[PDB]
């Protein structure tokens, strides 16, 4: 129903055999041209491996096709990848603040290992 | 972005695991703490 | 490592447990030119400016002009054009994708289901053992308090 | 994937905190068998 590369909805979609995945024939075929593998799973995959297998209700309003859908096509693209470029440079700032806590406690956690451990033997040597 | 975000939720979470196991300890060593106070006096 | 969600059931202890992890913190301290322009568009954040006949609204303003209006027709006639073959059906062509749509989204609504299943399925097995070692490690602390008290009534 | 995880790590501590107490529990069972010898040796006195 969907493309495993872009998120479309493919008009034209092609299996490849070697990992079931449905996607867009020009995207399968453009991967399959640049880097020689199947992209998902990372197996070897050809142009002549691959098997080929929608209604768009335009809008009464359709100048319009030139002007207003044209621009914002490029507009949402644009905006949503910058935003997707933030979110990337945040997240390992993200995972730089999960690691560091992670080793922060760690340490604890040796150093508790070693304190509880000796109080306990330190109860045990009392009655003696 | 989903190959950090297994990365990012896997290591709060074990985070908030690992902070529990302070809170046991560190609750163990003053039980440890008190009664050792207690004996050595009497 | 080892720590029991299930079987201890304070956010005080928390924050108690949290200053001790930042004082150890507080100690340890491919494309074209198409890929530049959409980043500058983008960080500007300002649309582009966009010039149509029917905004100026200027008749006969000289030769240029007259050229311009003659645009107006020949789209205007295909506007008609495709609003005939959209008016033909107008019902038939919409609700097909109605349907098509209907058919894509309860996939998802399948996938919400098949997690959540495997979900519980995972959260229901550590459970188990979650009581476990809460068990034994009941038995250990029995087992503990009984020999701290038998050797001092043993000395 | 966080449940897929965490009971990966869960598993392994398991054993690693019941041996910790198990041989915190083998040193205590010496100190039980040593100290009731003693009061063994005192009618052994009389």
């Amino acid at each position: 129903m969907l493309c495993a590369i872009s998120g479309k909805v493919p008009r034209r979609p092609v299996l490849s055999p070697k990992s079931r995945t449905i996607f867009e024939k020009s995207l399968l075929e453009q991967y399959v041209k640049d880097t020689g593998n199947d992209p998902i799973t990372n197996e070897p995959l050809s142009i002549e491996e691959i098997v080929e297998i929608a209604q768009q209700a335009s809008l009464t309003e359709s100048i319009p096709n030139l002007l207003t859908s044209l621009q914002n096509e490029w507009d949402a693209i644009m905006l949503e990848n910058f935003k997707l470029r933030s979110t990337l440079d945040s997240l390992t700032k993200k995972l730089s603040t999960v690691m560091y806590e992670r080793d922060a406690a760690k340490l604890v956690a040796a150093q508790l290992l070693m304190e509880k451990n000796e109080d306990s033997k330190d109860l045990p040597k009392s009655s003696q | 972005l989903d190959s950090l975000t297994k990365k990012l939720s896997t290591v709060m979470y074990e985070r908030d695991a690992a902070k529990l196991v302070a809170a046991q300890l560190l609750m163990e060593k003053n039980e440890d703490s008190k009664d050792l106070p207690k004996s050595s006096q009497q | 490592m080892d720590g029991l969600s299930f079987v201890d059931k304070p956010d005080g202890y928390k924050n108690e447990i949290d200053q001790l992890v930042k004082k150890e913190f507080a100690n340890i301290k491919a494309d074209n030119s198409v890929s530049t322009l959409t980043n500058a568009l983008y960080t500007e954040y300002l649309k582009q400016r966009n010039n149509k006949k029917r905004r100026t609204p200027d008749f006969n303003d000289d030769d240029d002009t007259l050229f311009l209006e003659e645009y107006r027709r020949k789209y205007p006639r295909i506007d008609t054009s495709r609003y005939i073959p959209n008016e033909s059906s107008e019902v038939s062509l919409l609700g097909i994708v109605d349907s098509y749509l209907k058919h894509q989204e309860i996939v998802l609504d399948t996938l919400l289901p098949q997690t959540v299943s495997n979900q519980w399925r995972i959260n229901n097995d550590y459970i188990r053992q979650t009581c476990t070692i809460v068990e034994e490690m009941n038995i250990q602390q029995r087992k503990q308090i009984n020999d701290l008290e038998i050797y001092r009534k043993r000395l | 994937s966080t449940l897929c995880h965490h009971s990966l790590p869960a598993l392994i501590e398991g054993q690693r905190k019941y041996y910790a107490d198990y041989y915190a529990y083998r040193q205590e069972i010496r100190s039980l068998e040593g100290r009731r010898k003693r009061l063994q040796a005192m009618l052994n006195s009389s």
